[PDB]
C-alpha cells in the first residue's frame, strides 16, 4: 500500500490526502518528527527532508502538488481532476501556483507573524481571497465539473480559516461568504470530511507556534 | 645579392634550359640520395649511362599510404633517415588525405634554397612589372609562431614556421621583401589570432611607405578585411590613447606593442572620418595603402571565389598572382605577374626537382605512361608527380594541371583545381560527421559570443601514458578560458559513441587536451597546400591527427592561446 | 500565429522559447520594455504584469513552465518532452519545481548581490549545481531519453553562466563540469540555438543592473 510521509497540521499534506481520498486508493498514514526524521523521509527526501512523500511502486514522490498530479496521472480511470483541455488544465496550474505562493505567503504573514507584517500580509490576504471570489467568477469548485485540482490545492487551507479569522481578526466569510462556503461545501465530502484536521486542533497548533518562536 | 637583369637573364637562360637543368636535378638529388633503402628495392646504385631510363622504368610509383611507415618510422624515436635520407630537420603533412589517415613528408635546407630563389626571382620579375621603393614595407599577414617537436625529439615542421624560423631567413629575404612591420616576435606571438590583430596594426602603421599587401591566399586577405570590418573602431581604441585593448594578454607581444604606444588623439578624428566615407568598404586596400601598386597572393582555381570579395576589398587595385609550389616539391613561378588572376599561368623553375606528367587523355582516367617535362602537350591536362628532396620520389600527389602555352624552352600550366578527391577510411575518426558534430556542438557555447568557428583540427598524443587526444580550433577573436575549459568538454562529449565512452571514462587512454589556436592556423594550411605544387586539388585539409601529419603539427604547440587538460573526469 | 511577450534576457522567456522552437512551431516575438508593458500584457497578466506570455486562440497563456508544457499539450503528436509514465512525469516535474526555487534565488544573489549574501548564493548554486550533476548522472538529457520538459527549463540558465563566472569570480566548471557541458551539448538544438540572445550581452546586463545597484 502507498506510504505517505504527511505532518497532521500541514495543509500540503493534507493536500496529498485529499488526493488519495477523492480518488479511492488504500494507503497507510505516516507521521513524521521533523525533531526525528524516519529513515524513509531521509531516505526518499536526501535534499529537502520535506513533506509529503508517496512511496508507491517502490518509487518516491515529492511535494504536495507534485504528489497531487501524480495520483491524477497513476490514477485516471474513475475520478478526473483536470479539464480535458490544455487550456483548462493551464489556468489550473496557474491558479495552483497562485495559492501556492502569494496566498500562502500572505496567510502565513497572518498566522506566523506581528505588527506591520500582519496588517500588510492581512490587506493582502483579503484581496488574494478577493482575487479567488472573482475568479471563480461564481464556480462551485475549481478543476473540473466535479471537485479539482486546485479545489485540492486551496481547501486544506479551510482547515487554517479559522486560525487566519482568529490570528487576522477578519472575517472571511463577511467578506467572502463565498470562498469559505466553498470550503464547507467540499467539506460534505470524506476528502475533506476525513482527511483536514479538526480546526480546533490546528488554531491551538498555530497558537503554540506562536509561542515557541519570537 | 638580389638584383634584377641578372637573375632573370640567368632565370631565362636556365627555362631554355628546362631539359637539362631537370635530368641534372635528378643527377643531383641522387647522387646526394644513392643510398635510400626504397631505391635498393628498385635497383638504383646511380651514373651509369640509361639513368632517366633507369628510374623511369625501374621504380614504381607511391601513395600516401606506403609512404606513411617510412618517414613515420623517420619521426617517432627511431630519428633513423629513410625516404631520401638524413634525419630531416622538419616534416609535412598533405591535404586530401592517406585513406582518411595522415601523410609525412621530409624537410631539409635545399628547400629553402628553393625559397629563397623563387621568391628572389618572382619578386625581381614583380618589381620589374610592380616597382617598389626600396625604403618601404609591406603588409604580410604572415606567420609562422609555433614549432612541435615530434615524440622522437625531432622537429616536424609546416612550410612557414621552417622558413620563418630558420637561420636563413632573416638575412636571405631581408633583400627581396619590403621590411616586415611586425615585431618578429609579434609574427611568432604565442597568439596569433591577437597577433593578426597586430599584423593588421602594424601594416596599417607603415601606410605611406607600404608597397603590397600580402598574403598567399585570397582567403586570408578577406578573412583580415571582413576582420578589420569588425574591428577598425577598436583598433582606433587601442592606437589612440598608447594602450592596446585588454584583449591582448600575451606578455612578449603586449611588451612589444607597449614598447610601441604612446597617447595620440588627433589621428582618430581621421580614422574616423575616412572609414565612413566607404561604401560598403569596397576598395579599401588602396584606401589604407594609397600607393600600394598591388595586393599580392594565389588568385586561381580554388581561390577563385574569394577574389571577388578582396577584389572587392581591392577595388581596382591590380591582383597579382602569385606562384605554385611546396615543401613537397615547387613547381612553377609567375614571370608574367602582370597577369590578371583569370587568365594567370605560372612557370615552372627546373632544379627544385625532377618532374614527370600523368595524361588525362584518353577517357577517364586513362593508361598512359609518364612523359617528359617539355614533352608535355599544349592545351591538354595532366597530373603532375614528383621526384625531389622531399622524400617524393615519382610521388603521385594527385592533382591536374594544363598547359596554357610556353616561356621559351618552359612550360606554363594552369590550375582549375580543388580537391585532390577520393577519400578511403580513416582511423583519426571518431567519423568526420562525429568530429564536425563535435566541434559544431561545442562552438556554439563561443556563437553566445557572435562569434562563429571557422576551423578545427586534432591530434593522437602516444609519447604520453595514458595518450591523449588534442583538438585544435580557429575563431573569430579572443575570448576568456572558462567557455573554451567548457568546449572541450563538449567536443569530449561529442564523442558519442559506447567506445570513447570506454577509453576515457577508463582513463586508458588520456583526457583529451583542447590546446586552443590563433587566427590563421588553418589559413596558413589552406594557404601552404593550394600553392603546393601539382594542381589546386590540395583543399581537403585533414582533420585529426595521428602521429603521421606534420603540417599542421609544428603550427600544433607554440600558440597555445591555452592548452587544457579536462578538470571533468 | 502564436504571439509571445518576451524580454530578451528572459531566462523564462527562454523557456518558452525553446521549448516552441523544440517542438516545431513558427511563432511571433515582442520584445518588452517592462517600463512600458503593453496593452495585450496588460490584459493577458494585469497583476502580475510578467513574461513569458503565449498568446493562443486569443487567450494569454502566462508563466514559463507552464507555458513548457502547455507547449507540450498544444501540440501532441510531434516532440514530447515527458517519457510515457506517470512517475516519470513526476521527477521531470519534481526537477522542474527544483530549477525554480534555490537555483533561481541562488543565481539571483551570485549575480545581483555582494559580500555576505553573495558568498551564501555562491555556495548556494555550487551545491545546486552539484545535486545536479549527481541527478544529470548519465543521460544526455532530463526528462526522457531524448530532449525534455526540463531541459528547457535549465538549459537557458546556460547563457548566464559567464556572468556567474565572472562577478562570481569563479569557474562552475571545475567543481561540477558535466552540467555546462551538457548546456553546450544542449545547445546544439535549434531550438535554443536561435532563441537565446550572447551572454556578453547578458553579462553587460548583469553589469548594468550591479552598476545601478552598489
Ligand atoms: N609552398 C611553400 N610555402 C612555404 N615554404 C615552402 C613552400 N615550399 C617549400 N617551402 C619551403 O620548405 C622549406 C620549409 O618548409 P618545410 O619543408 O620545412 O616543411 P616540411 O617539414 O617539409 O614540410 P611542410 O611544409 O609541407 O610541412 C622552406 O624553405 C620552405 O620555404
Ligand atoms: N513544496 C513543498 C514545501 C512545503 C514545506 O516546506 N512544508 C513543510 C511541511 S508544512 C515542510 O515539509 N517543512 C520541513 C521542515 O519542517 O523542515 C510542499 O508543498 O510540501
Ligand atoms: N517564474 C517566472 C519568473 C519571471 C520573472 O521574475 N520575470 C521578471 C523578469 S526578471 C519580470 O518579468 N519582472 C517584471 C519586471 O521586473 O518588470 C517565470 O518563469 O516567468
Ligand atoms: C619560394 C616561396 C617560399 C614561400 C612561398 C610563400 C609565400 O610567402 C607566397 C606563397 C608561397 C607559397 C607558395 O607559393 O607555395
Ligand atoms: C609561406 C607560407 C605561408 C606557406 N604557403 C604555408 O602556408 O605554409
Amino acid at each position: 500500500l502507498p506510504i505517505l510521509l504527511d505532518y497532521w497540521p500541514s495543509m500540503f499534506g493534507m493536500r496529498a490526502r485529499v488526493a488519495l481520498r477523492e480518488k479511492g486508493v488504500e494507503f497507510e498514514y505516516r507521521e513524521e518528527d521533523f525533531s526525528n526524521k524516519s529513515p524513509l523521509l531521509l531516505q526518499s527526501n536526501p535534499i529537502h527532508k520535506k513533506i509529503p512523500v508517496l512511496v508507491h511502486n517502490g518509487k518516491p514522490v515529492c511535494e504536495s502538488l507534485n504528489v497531487v498530479q501524480y495520483v491524477d496521472e497513476a490514477w485516471p480511470e474513475k475520478n478526473p481532476f483536470f479539464p480535458s483541455d490544455p487550456y483548462g488544465r493551464a489556468q489550473a496550474r496557474f491558479w495552483a501556483d497562485f495559492v501556492d505562493k502569494k496566498f500562502t505567503d500572505a496567510q502565513f504573514k497572518v498566522w506566523g507573524k506581528k505588527g506591520e507584517e500582519q496588517e500588510a500580509g492581512k490587506k493582502e490576504f483579503i484581496e488574494a481571497v478577493k482575487i479567488l471570489e472573482s475568479e471563480l467568477g461564481d464556480k462551485p469548485y475549481f478543476g473540473g465539473d466535479s471537485f479539482g485540482y486546485v479545489d485540492i490545492s486551496l481547501i486544506t487551507f479551510s482547515s487554517w480559516f479559522q486560525a487566519y479569522e482568529k490570528f487576522g481578526n477578519f472575517s472571511i466569510e463577511s467578506e467572502s461568504p463565498k470562498l469559505i462556503a466553498w470550503a464547507k461545501r467540499c467539506m460534505e465530502k470524506e476528502s475533506v470530511s476525513k482527511s483536514l484536521p479538526d480546526s480546533e486542533k490546528i488554531v491551538a497548533y498555530a497558537a503554540e507556534y506562536r509561542k515557541n518562536n519570537l | 645579392t638580389f638584383d634584377m637583369n641578372r637573375v632573370i637573364d640567368e632565370f631565362d637562360e636556365m627555362t631554355r634550359n628546362a631539359h637539362q637543368v631537370q635530368k641534372q636535378t635528378l643527377k643531383e638529388i641522387l647522387l646526394k640520395n644513392q643510398s635510400a633503402i626504397y631505391l635498393q628495392n628498385c635497383g638504383l646504385n646511380g651514373n651509369a649511362t640509361d639513368p632517366e631510363e633507369a628510374f623511369k622504368s625501374m621504380v614504381p610509383l607511391v601513395t600516401d599510404v606506403e609512404l606513411e611507415p617510412y618517414i613515420k618510422r623517420m619521426v617517432d624515436g627511431d630519428t633513423s633517415p629513410i625516404l631520401t635520407g638524413h634525419p630531416v630537420p622538419a616534416i609535412s603533412l598533405s591535404s586530401g588525405t592517406s585513406q582518411g589517415r595522415p601523410k609525412f613528408i621530409p624537410f631539409t635546407d635545399e628547400l629553402m634554397e628553393n625559397t629563397l630563389q623563387l621568391f628572389r626571382t618572382a619578386f625581381a620579375f614583380r618589381n620589374r612589372d610592380f616597382p617598389i621603393d626600396d625604403n618601404g614595407k609591406a603588409l604580410q599577414f604572415i606567420f609562422s609562431s609555433k614549432q612541435y617537436i615530434s615524440t622522437g625529439g625531432v622537429p616536424v615542421g609546416t612550410a612557414t614556421t621552417n622558413v620563418y624560423r630558420n637561420p636563413n631567413f632573416k638575412a636571405g629575404m631581408k633583400s627581396i621583401t619590403s621590411p616586415s612591420c611586425s615585431p618578429d616576435e609579434v609574427i611568432f606571438s604565442p597568439d596569433v589570432h591577437q597577433a593578426l590583430y597586430c599584423h593588421l596594426l602594424s601594416g596599417i602603421l607603415f601606410r605611406d611607405q607600404v608597397q603590397y599587401v600580402f598574403a598567399v591566399f585570397a582567403h586570408g586577405l578577406v578573412h583580415a578585411f571582413r576582420t578589420f570590418e569588425q574591428v577598425w573602431e577598436e583598433i582606433v581604441t587601442d592606437i589612440k590613447d598608447g594602450v592596446l585593448s585588454n584583449r591582448i594578454t600575451v606578455p612578449s607581444v603586449r611588451t612589444a606593442m607597449s614598447k610601441l604606444l604612446t597617447p595620440n588623439p588627433e589621428l582618430a578624428e581621421t580614422i574616423r572620418t575616412k572609414c565612413m566615407s566607404l561604401s560598403n568598404w569596397y576598395g579599401l586596400i588602396p584606401a589604407l595603402f594609397p600607393n600600394a601598386k598591388y595586393v599580392y597572393g594565389i588568385m586561381t582555381g580554388s581561390m577563385e571565389p574569394y577574389v571577388p570579395k578582396l577584389r572587392h576589398y581591392a577595388g581596382d587595385l591590380p591582383l597579382v598572382s602569385h606562384d605554385y609550389g611546396s615543401s613537397e616539391g615547387w613547381i612553377a613561378a609567375n614571370v608574367t605577374p602582370r597577369l590578371s588572376p583569370e587568365e594567370a599561368t605560372f612557370a615552372v623553375i627546373p632544379n627544385l626537382g625532377y618532374f614527370e606528367f600523368l595524361p588525362v587523355s584518353e577517357t577517364g582516367e586513362g593508361e598512359e605512361k609518364p612523359v617528359g617535362l617539355t614533352q608535355v602537350k599544349i592545351g591538354e591536362e595532366y597530373e603532375v608527380v614528383i621526384t625531389n628532396y622531399a622524400g617524393l620520389y615519382r610521388y603521385r600527389l594527385g592533382d591536374v594541371v594544363k598547359v596554357i602555352g610556353f616561356y621559351n624552352n618552359t612550360p606554363q600550366l594552369k590550375f582549375i583545381c580543388r580537391r585532390n578527391l577520393i577519400l578511403s577510411i580513416n582511423i583519426d575518426k571518431n567519423t568526420e560527421r562525429d568530429l564536425q558534430l563535435s566541434v559544431e556542438s561545442a562552438a556554439k557555447r563561443l556563437s553566445e559570443e557572435k562569434i562563429e568557428v571557422i576551423d578545427f583540427s586534432s591530434y593522437i598524443d602516444v609519447s604520453t601514458d595514458p595518450g591523449h587526444y588534442a583538438i585544435f580550433w580557429e575563431i573569430s577573436g579572443e575570448t576568456n578560458e572558462d567557455v573554451l575549459q567548457d568546449c572541450c568538454n563538449c567536443l569530449d562529449r561529442a564523442f558519442i559513441d559506447a567506445g570513447y565512452v570506454s577509453s576515457r571514462k577508463c582513463k586508458t587512454i588520456g583526457a583529451l587536451e583542447l590546446r586552443v589556436v590563433a587566427k590563421g592556423t588553418f589559413r596558413k594550411i589552406q594557404e601552404h597546400f593550394l600553392g603546393l605544387g601539382s594542381s589546386a586539388g590540395q583543399f581537403k585539409m585533414p582533420r585529426c591527427v595521428k602521429p603521421s601529419n606534420a603540417k599542421v603539427l609544428q603550427i600544433l604547440c607554440e600558440n597555445v592561446v591555452s592548452s587544457y587538460f579536462s578538470t571533468a573526469f
